[PDB]
């Protein structure tokens, strides 16, 4: 390591080595989904905000590409276990990049990576809808995808995800809610996760393409 | 050796033309 342009130098540079991982469909931390209700949650499509709000809805964007939300769990060491019902997220929308920004009080947003804080956008999973613990090991197969009822309490104001009442049937941030919020999960498959940040690092260079010859 | 030597002359370094080009009219 230089002083910050990494590259092979007469020069020793010491590297700690940390771990992520080492079954079959389970929640192990890091995996890029779809979230299903029994449809599943969108974002508001290109061509047409640059994609801020958050629909809920059915569709064939459970077959597309929008509708990919990929885990981020605190624990830089050892993402890669199984996920228990109360270890936190930070949620990410992977086609442009965006967080899932919340402010209870203001919206759902998308906002930038300023506003990924432990607080301002964490959510969890909780198996019930009341009220209410580490391990440095590839994990406890809590959470299975198929055969799963799950619910979301987020930690920065306490509230829970129901939806309301082009289908803007919208996920809102409530203290009860509905009794049908109920979160079923898919994986996306190998190459349907590769085609995802093949897409976003092109729009962050095609854009960033264009708004420079404009100059 | 001569393996050896340049193995170690390497942990340790110490334009070279460009340096001594400067100093070949050095004088007092």
């Amino acid at each position: 390591l230089s002083y910050l342009h990494v590259d092979a130098a007469f020069q020793q540079t010491l590297w700690s080595v940390a771990p992520i991982s080492s079954a079959q469909g389970y929640l192990i931390g890091g995996d890029v989904l779809r979230l299903l209700h029994g449809e599943c949650l969108t974002v508001p499509s290109g061509e047409h905000e640059q994609r801020r709000t958050v629909h809920y809805e059915g569709g064939a964007v459970s077959v597309h590409a929008r509708s990919l939300w990929r885990l981020e769990t605190l624990r830089v060491a050892w993402s890669g276990s199984h996920i228990r019902w109360g270890q936190p997220f930070r949620l990410r929308h992977v086609t442009t990049g965006k967080y899932l920004s919340l402010m209870e009080d203001k919206s759902l947003l998308l906002m930038d990576k300023e506003k990924a804080d432990v607080k301002s956008t964490a959510f969890t999973f909780r198996s019930s809808k009341e009220k209410l613990k580490e391990v440095d090991g590839m994990g406890t197969s809590e959470i299975k995808y198929g055969d799963s009822v799950c619910f979301i309490q987020h930690i920065g104001t306490g509230l829970w995800l129901t939806y309301q009442s082009s289908i803007q049937r919208k996920a809102i941030m409530h203290h009860e809610g509905h009794m049908d919020d109920g979160l079923n999960l898919s994986r996306s498959q190998h190459e349907e996760s590769r085609t995802a940040r093949v897409i976003r690092s092109t729009v962050f260079l095609f854009n960033r393409f264009i708004r420079g010859l404009d100059a | 050796n001569a393996n050896v030597v340049v193995r170690l002359l390497i942990r340790r370094p110490e334009g070279l033309l460009a340096a001594m080009e400067e100093a070949i009219k050095i004088a007092e």
